[PDB]
């Protein structure tokens, strides 16, 4: 999938 | 044998002058300061901001031994890392900040900033967008240092919440806000991310570029390094390009799927229903599930797999990833007005 962060 | 006033001080300093051993001589400041001070609480949100895990760790437990100020600062810091570990339920995390009854703004600010790292990372957005306007940042008059880097968080995780409505323009603008804002690597990191991410399905060079440019300020952090590599590897895939940055030799659910994405764009079906056929078997939070269904539908051509991924995006209250079983369902001949109107019903 397509990695998030903040 | 003394603190300055605001922390900023010995941190600029240590960048400017020492920037290739500020941990360790960070590490060895932050230490040695006594617990009970402004600098202490300055630095437990230093630490946490870098995820110097093991320096925010000691200070978390030295503060709740033994002030007024530096407990409540200790008591939900530790909230934040058993809940970000899953020691404890986000139901518990809840009852306990309520229980602790908190009295500064700061902590009131980042009682909210925790369960918004926690929703983004469960894969939950639909609370995040309500609860980051109760925070209120100019509220904060005593310490600036955290005043500046909980601002700093809080445009990094705006930039994710407007990327997640879809709202492109907006979101790169604050992670441009973000950058502009910060000294610390790890908000450097995930504003490129996510400005990289915003591209993902207009601008291939830039998109690339960002990720690229987030490498290049990751290369001693494997984790950081992982995630531009992970970014990299689904913009080729959404694209359908030669993909070289696919992970064969892991078994989390975000490399499998690309695996997946990789064998389906490039006519290798038997080996992605092989992929899909291990990934069936894990727990997916909602956001998980969404790309997994579309996935499936891919591999199936089989309309229901998308409409199941666009339940679980909608679930999630995800408006940009959605765009990928959209864009299926047109291609298949969906009816126009029939995919206006699930773009406009919202899940409840
Ligand atoms: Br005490
Ligand atoms: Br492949
Ligand atoms: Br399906």
């Amino acid at each position: 999938g397509m990695p998030r962060g903040a | 044998d003394k603190t300055f006033n605001e922390f900023s001080s010995i941190v600029n300093i240590v960048k400017s002058q020492y920037p290739d051993r500020e941990y360790e001589l960070m590490k060895d400041y932050c230490l040695n300061l006594d617990v009970k001070t402004k600098a202490a609480r300055s630095a437990l949100e230093y630490a946490d901001a870098n995820m110097f895990f093991e320096i925010e760790d000691v200070l978390i437990d030295s503060m709740i031994s033994c002030n007024m100020k530096s407990k409540e600062y200790g008591k939900v810091y530790k909230i934040h890392r058993e809940l970000s570990n899953s020691v404890i339920t986000e139901f518990e995390a809840v009852k306990r900040l309520g229980k602790l009854n908190i009295k500064t703004p700061e902590m009131n600010s980042f009682s909210r900033l925790l369960l918004l790292y926690h929703y983004l990372s469960t894969g939950n957005f639909s609370p995040m967008a309500q609860l980051i306007k109760q925070i209120d940042l100019s509220e904060i008059s005593e310490n600036m240092y955290i005043r500046n880097t909980y601002q700093t968080r809080v445009h990094v995780l705006m930039s994710n919440i407007k990327l997640n409505e879809n709202s492109l323009e907006e979101c790169r603008e604050y992670s441009k806000k973000a950058l502009e804002s910060t000294n610390i690597l790890r908000f450097q990191v995930f504003s490129y991310l996510t400005i990289g991410n915003s591209l993902l399905f207009s601008n291939y060079e830039l998109a690339q570029e960002n990720f690229l440019k987030g490498l290049s300020i990751s290369v001693q952090n494997e984790n950081y390094n992982m995630i531009f590599q992970q970014a990299l590897c689904f913009l080729n895939n959404v694209w359908r390009k030669e993909n070289k940055w696919i992970n064969f030799e892991s078994d989390s659910i975000m490399d499998l799927q690309e695996q997946a994405h990789c064998f389906i764009n490039f006519n290798e079906n038997s080996k992605a229903k092989e992929v899909l056929d291990k990934l069936d078997l894990l727990v997916h939070n909602d956001n998980e599930l969404a790309m997994h269904y579309y996935l499936k539908g891919r591999l199936e051509q089989n309309k229901a797999c998308f409409y199941s991924s666009i339940e679980y995006f909608k679930k999630s209250n995800d408006k940009f990833l959605i765009r990928l079983p959209l864009l299926e369902l047109q291609k298949m001949g969906e009816n126009q007005k029939l995919l206006e109107l699930l773009l406009l019903l919202e899940h409840h």
